[PDB]
RNA sequence: ACGAGACUCUGGCAUGCUAACUAGUUACGCGACCGGUCGGCGUAACUUCUUAGAGGGACAAGUGGCGUUCAGCCACCCGAGAUUGAGCAAUAACAGGUCUGUGAUGCCCUUAGAUGUCCGGGGCUGCACGGCGCUACACUGACUGGCUCAGCGUGUGCCUACCCUACGCCGGCAGGCGCGGGUAACCCGUUGAACCCCAUUCGUGAUGGGGAUCGGGGAUUGCAAUUAUUC
C-alpha cells in the first residue's frame, strides 16, 4: 500500500528501483554500457553497469515530470554543456542506434514506455504500474 | 594492504614504465594498451571486480587486457590505443613485442622515412602536419 | 463553426492598441462574447552596420532596431458581423489578417 | 628523490585512527596523521569508512575544510 | 564562346549573383531580413523603411 | 483559496497553489526537508521546524518552483514560506495575529524582499565586453 | 527563542565597549535569523557602512575574481566556517573568532603620511570598526594563503591559520608583511 | 538663443490587465493517494511566475550632520525602489576619410588576347605567443550517484534553384537515403549558455593545468580545399 507520486521523492523512487533491481540481479549484466561513446558528447561514458536501470528510470522521470515532452531535452537534463575538441561543438546527435537496439530488448519489462501514437503521456494504466513500482520500492534500500 | 616485504615499486612486467605514486586512470595508462574508455570497456566485458587495486598487481591482469588490445574486433569496439591500426606489416591487428629493437619494432616509422612522408616526418617532432598561418607556428617541433 | 482568429500587427503600438480597442468594442457593443487581446511577444529586428561609408575612422556602429508588435484575438460569432467589423476603415500602419478557422 | 609511496590502503593508513586522535581537544586527524609521512587523504578515507559502519549514512565528502566527528 | 564554352557547370551562386537593389553595387550587401541593400544605402533609407535608432 | 502573495526571486518560475493541508515545497521532486543543493539545508530548515512540525499543517501549498541555480530556488523556498504564512495569517486569522507574525517575519528579514531593475549588462562596440576595449595604451 | 539545535546558543556575545554602537549596527532593528539574505546595499546611498563581521568574512576572502559565479559558494563557505570553527574550538565559532582576532592583528596598521606618502607608513590608532574588520580581512586572506596553496593535508589549515594570525608563527607570508608594517609602526614610536 | 539637463529606448519593482488553446487553473465528468492527470473536450471569474506584452507610482505626508543654513554635500531609526547602460548630442574647424556605395556630380582618355569572358596553379601564407580573442605549480578544481533548470536571436521559393531542421535506417559514428514539421511563443526547442554531494577518483604536485596532433568505421549539398569548412 503505497502513496501517490506527487509526494513521492522522484530521485529516491528511481534510486530505490535501481537498488532493488541491482540487489535482485534478476536480469543479465549489461555489457553495452560503454562499448560505445553513448553519445557524441562523452569522452568517457558512464560506467554504472546499472546504467540500463538508472538511465531508464531517468528517462521515466523525464517522461512523467511533463508527459508529452519532445525527445532531445532528455540529453538537456541528463547531458551536459559539451566541450568537444579544438572546435566549438553544439547541441546535436547522440548515440541513438545502440539506444534503440537496447530499447528493443527492454520492451516488455515495463521500464521505459513507447506508445502507439509516438511520444509519451500520463498513461493511466502505465501510471498505475509506475505508482505500484514506487510503492513496492518504498521499502527498498536507503532511507533507513 | 601493505605487508612487511617489497611493495610493487619498480619491476619489469612488460618492459613498460610506471612508478607506484600516481593513482588510477594514470597507472593503467602507463601501459599503452590500457586506460580511459578502453579500460572501462574491458572491465565491463570481462565482468571484473571494482575493488581490485594495482598497488600490488599481478602480471596476468595486465596481460589479459593486452590480449584484448591485440584482438578487439570481436568486441565491436574501436581497436584504438594502437599506432599500427590499418597500417602495413599487420594483416590483422597483431602485437609486436620487445624493446631495444625499436627500429625493427616500429618499422612503420622506417617505412614513412623511406617514402619520406611528411605525415611520418610529423612523428619524432611535436607539430601540426597541416601547418597553420605564419604566426606562433614552427615552434611546434622544439627538439 | 464559431472559431475565428484575427491577427493584428504593426510597428507602432499606439495604432495597434487603438485598433484592438476598436475591434473589442465593436464585438462587445452587440450582444456577443469575445476573448481578451492575446498579446504575443514583440519581435526586435536588430541590424548593426558601420556608420562610415569607407574604411577610415574610429569603428562606430549603428544599431537599427525595428519593433513588430502582433496580437491574436478569438471570435465566436457569425461571419457576417466579422466581415462588417473588419471593413471599418482601420487606422494606417496596421496590417490585419482575418482568418476563419 | 623517488619517495616510497604505497598506492592503496595500508596499516599506517589504519594506524592510530581511534587510539589518540579522537582523544584530543582538537579532533582533527589531518596533520597528526600527516606526521606519519603516509598519505593523509586515504587516512581520512579509512576514518570515514570506519565511521560509516552502517548505523548512520555518511557518504558526503564536501570540501577540504570539512568537519569530523566528536567522540571524546 | 557566346553559349558553347560557358554554362557547363553550377556557378550561379557566387558573390556576383548579388548586387545592391538600389545602386547595383556588389560590396557590403545586407542579406538579413531580405531587404538586400549595401551598408550605405540602408543607412540612407533606414528611417523610411522602418528601422529607427533607439539602442 | 486565494492569498495572492507568490514567491519570486531573481527570474525563477514559481507557483504557489493554496488548498488546506500540510505546508510542503517540492523541488525537482525533492521536498522541503531533503533539498536539491544538499549543502544549504540548515539555512532553510531552521526557522520552521524549531517552532513546530504541525506548524505547516494549516494550508497545503503546491510550490513547484522550476528554479535552476542554488541561489535561485534556495531563499526562494523561504520567500515562499514567509509570504504564504504571512498572507494566510493576514486574510484568515485576525489583525493582531497579523501584527505579531509580521513582527517575527520582519525580525526574520528587515528589508530585502524586493529589488531594483538590474541584471547582466549589455555589450558595446569597440570592445570584447560591456566595459572593456581592444589593445592597451600605456 | 531561536538558537542552534538543542546544544548551542548564540546569545553569548557581550564585549561592552560602548564604541561599537556607531558603525556595528545592533541598536534597533538590524537583526537577522539569516547569515545573508541577498543584500541590495549597492543601490542604496552608501547604506552599506553598517555591515556586521560575518558579512565581512563572507565578502573579503576571494583571490582575484576566481570564486564568483555562484553566491552559493559564498553562503556555503559561511556555513562551513560556522561549522569548522565550531569543530575547532568546541564553542560558538563567531565568539572565538572575535576572541582570537582581537588579541592580535592591527594595533597600528598601514596608513599614509600627510598629503601623500609611499616611503614609510604611520603608526595609526586603528578605529575599532576598521581594526575588527581588517583583522577579519587578515584572517580571510591568511586562510586563502595557508589553506590554499598548502604543502600539507588540509583539514587543520584553519587551526594553523589561527596560529599564524594570532600566535605568530613564521609560516604565513601575510603575517611577515604585517611584521614589516609593525616594524614601521615601531619606527614611529 | 544653441549646447547640458529635461527627452527616448533599456534594465534582480507591481496582487488592476472585467487577460491569454503555447503557462498552472475555485466549485465539471476522469482520478490509486496523506479538493488535484478539468495543462490530455474547454472555466465563460483566473494570472502567481510567461507574455518586460498594454495602462503605475513612492526622495523627501523623512531624520542627523556639514554649508552663508542658500545652491548643495556626507550618513541613516513609519520605509520595494536612494549614480542601469546606451541614443541623440552645439558654435567654430580639419586642405582628416570616402570620386574603388551610388542614376550625387564638376574637369578626361581614342584604335588590340581593354580594367568587364576565358587565369589547371597561385596572390599577404617567402614568418620565433618583450595587433582581439589563450596556460591559474591548485579542495576556489573533478567523467550524469544532482538538473520539476537560470537564457539573445535566425530560419523555405515574389525575382532565384541556394532556409531551419525533428525522427528512423546505412550506424558503435563524418557523410548519405526517407516520409515529417516550420512564414514561426504553434517546428527545430523545455535551444545540451555550470554539473553544486561531484559512485576512473589528488602527496611533497617533471605525470588532468598541454597531453610541443596525423594513425586509425571511413574522409564534402560547391569547377578550385597544394597554409586549409576535410571530420
Amino acid at each position: 500500500p503505497g502513496v501517490t507520486v506527487k509526494d513521492v521523492n522522484q530521485q529516491e523512487f528511481v534510486r530505490a528501483l535501481a537498488a532493488f533491481l541491482k540487489k535482485s540481479g534478476k536480469l543479465k549484466v549489461p555489457e553495452w554500457v560503454d562499448t560505445v561513446k553513448l553519445a557524441k558528447h562523452k569522452e568517457l561514458a558512464p560506467y554504472d553497469e546499472n546504467w540500463f536501470y538508472t538511465r531508464a528510470a531517468s528517462t521515466a522521470r523525464h517522461l512523467y515530470l511533463r508527459g508529452g515532452a519532445g525527445v532531445g531535452s532528455m540529453t538537456k537534463i541528463y547531458g551536459g554543456r559539451q566541450r568537444n575538441g579544438v572546435m566549438p561543438s553544439h547541441f546535436s546527435r547522440g548515440s541513438k542506434s545502440v539506444a534503440r537496439r537496447v530499447l528493443q530488448a527492454l520492451e516488455g519489462l515495463k521500464m521505459v514506455e513507447k506508445d502507439q501514437d509516438g511520444g509519451r503521456k500520463l498513461t493511466p494504466q502505465g501510471q498505475r504500474d509506475l505508482d505500484r513500482i514506487a510503492g513496492q520500492v518504498a521499502a527498498a534500500n536507503k532511507k533507513h | 594492504l601493505v605487508i612487511p616485504e617489497k611493495f610493487q615499486h619498480i619491476l619489469r612486467v612488460l618492459n613498460t614504465n610506471i612508478d607506484g605514486r600516481r593513482k588510477i586512470a594514470f597507472a593503467i595508462t602507463a601501459i599503452k594498451g590500457v586506460g580511459r574508455r578502453y579500460a572501462h570497456v574491458v572491465l565491463r566485458k570481462a565482468d571484473i571486480d571494482l575493488t581490485k587495486r594495482a598497488g600490488e598487481l599481478t602480471e596476468d591482469e595486465v596481460e589479459r587486457v593486452i590480449t584484448i588490445m591485440q584482438n578487439p574486433r570481436q568486441y565491436k569496439i574501436p581497436d584504438w590505443f594502437l599506432n599500427r591500426q590499418k597500417d602495413v606489416k599487420d594483416g590483422k591487428y597483431s602485437q609486436v613485442l620487445a624493446n631495444g629493437l625499436d627500429n625493427k619494432l616500429r618499422e612503420d616509422l622506417e617505412r614513412l622515412k623511406k617514402i619520406r612522408a611528411h605525415r611520418g616526418l610529423r612523428h619524432f617532432w611535436g607539430l601540426r602536419v597541416r601547418g597553420q598561418h605564419t604566426k606562433t607556428t614552427g615552434r611546434r617541433g622544439r627538439t | 463553426i464559431h472559431r475565428i482568429r484575427i491577427t493584428l500587427t504593426s510597428r507602432n503600438v499606439k495604432s495597434l492598441e487603438k485598433v484592438c480597442a476598436d475591434l473589442i468594442r465593436g464585438a462587445k457593443e452587440k450582444n456577443l462574447k469575445v476573448k481578451g487581446p492575446v498579446r504575443m511577444p514583440t519581435k526586435t529586428l536588430r541590424i548593426t552596420t558601420r556608420k562610415t561609408p569607407c574604411g577610415e575612422g574610429s569603428k562606430t556602429w549603428d544599431r537599427f532596431q525595428m519593433r513588430i508588435h502582433k496580437r491574436l484575438i478569438d471570435l465566436h460569432s457569425p461571419s457576417e458581423i466579422v466581415k462588417q467589423i473588419t471593413s471599418i476603415s482601420i487606422e494606417p500602419g496596421v496590417e490585419v489578417e482575418v482568418t476563419i478557422a | 628523490d623517488k619517495l616510497n609511496n604505497l598506492v592503496l590502503f595500508d596499516k599506517a593508513t589504519y594506524d592510530k585512527l581511534c587510539k589518540e586522535v579522537p582523544n584530543y581537544k582538537l579532533i582533527t586527524p589531518a596533520v597528526v596523521s600527516e606526521r606519519l609521512k603516509i598519505r593523509g587523504s586515504l587516512a581520512r578515507a579509512a576514518l570515514q569508512e570506519l565511521l560509516s559502519k552502517g548505523l548512520i549514512k555518511l557518504v558526503s565528502k564536501h570540501r577540504a575544510q570539512v568537519i569530523y566527528t566528536r567522540n571524546t | 564562346g557566346h553559349q558553347q564554352l560557358y554554362w557547363s557547370h553550377p556557378r550561379k551562386f557566387g558573390q556576383g549573383s548579388r548586387s545592391c537593389r538600389v545602386c547595383s553595387n556588389r560590396h557590403g550587401l545586407i542579406r538579413k531580413y531580405g531587404l538586400n541593400m549595401c551598408r550605405q544605402c540602408f543607412r540612407q533609407y533606414a528611417k523610411d523603411i522602418g528601422f529607427i535608432k533607439l539602442d | 483559496q486565494s492569498v495572492q502573495v507568490f514567491g519570486r526571486k531573481k527570474t525563477a518560475t514559481a507557483v504557489a497553489h493554496c488548498k488546506r493541508g500540510n505546508g510542503l515545497i517540492k523541488v525537482n521532486g525533492r521536498p522541503l526537508e531533503m533539498i536539491e543543493p544538499r549543502t544549504l539545508q540548515y539555512k532553510l530548515l531552521e526557522p520552521v521546524l524549531l517552532l513546530g512540525k504541525e506548524r505547516f499543517a494549516g494550508v497545503d501549498i503546491r510550490v513547484r518552483v522550476k528554479g535552476g541555480g542554488h541561489v535561485a530556488q534556495i531563499y526562494a523556498i523561504r520567500q515562499s514560506i514567509s509570504k504564504a504564512l504571512v498572507a494566510y495569517y493576514q486574510k484568515y486569522v485576525d489583525e493582531a495575529s497579523k501584527k505579531e507574525i509580521k513582527d517575527i517575519l520582519i525580525q526574520y528579514d528587515r528589508t530585502l524582499l524586493v529589488a531594483d531593475p538590474r541584471r547582466c549588462e549589455s555589450k558595446k562596440f569597440g570592445g570584447p565586453g560591456a566595459r572593456a576595449r581592444y589593445q592597451k595604451s600605456y | 527563542d531561536i538558537k542552534l539545535f538543542g546544544k548551542w546558543s548564540t546569545d553569548d556575545v557581550q564585549i561592552n565597549d560602548i564604541s561599537l554602537q556607531d558603525y556595528i549596527a545592533v541598536k534597533e532593528k538590524y537583526a537577522k535569523y539569516l547569515p545573508h539574505s541577498a543584500g541590495r546595499y549597492a543601490a542604496k546611498r552608501f547604506r552599506k557602512a553598517q555591515c556586521p563581521i560575518v558579512e565581512r568574512l563572507t565578502n573579503s576572502m576571494m583571490m582575484h575574481g576566481r570564486n564568483n559565479g555562484k553566491k552559493l559558494m559564498t553562503v556555503r563557505i559561511v556555513k562551513h566556517a560556522f561549522e569548522i570553527i565550531h569543530l575547532l574550538t568546541g564553542e560558538n565559532p563567531l565568539q572565538v573568532l572575535v576572541n582570537a582576532i582581537i588579541n592580535s592583528g592591527p594595533r597600528e596598521d598601514s596608513t599614509r603620511i600627510g598629503r601623500a606618502g609611499t616611503v614609510r607608513r604611520q603608526a595609526v590608532d586603528v578605529s575599532p570598526l576598521r581594526r575588527v574588520n581588517q583583522a577579519i580581512w587578515l584572517l580571510c586572506t591568511g586562510a586563502r594563503e595557508a589553506a590554499f596553496r598548502n604543502i600539507k593535508t588540509i583539514a587543520e589549515c584553519l587551526a594553523d591559520e589561527l596560529i599564524n594570525a594570532a600566535k605568530g608563527s613564521s609560516n604565513s607570508y601575510a603575517i611577515k608583511k604585517k611584521d614589516e608594517l609593525e616594524r614601521v609602526a615601531k619606527s614611529n614610536r
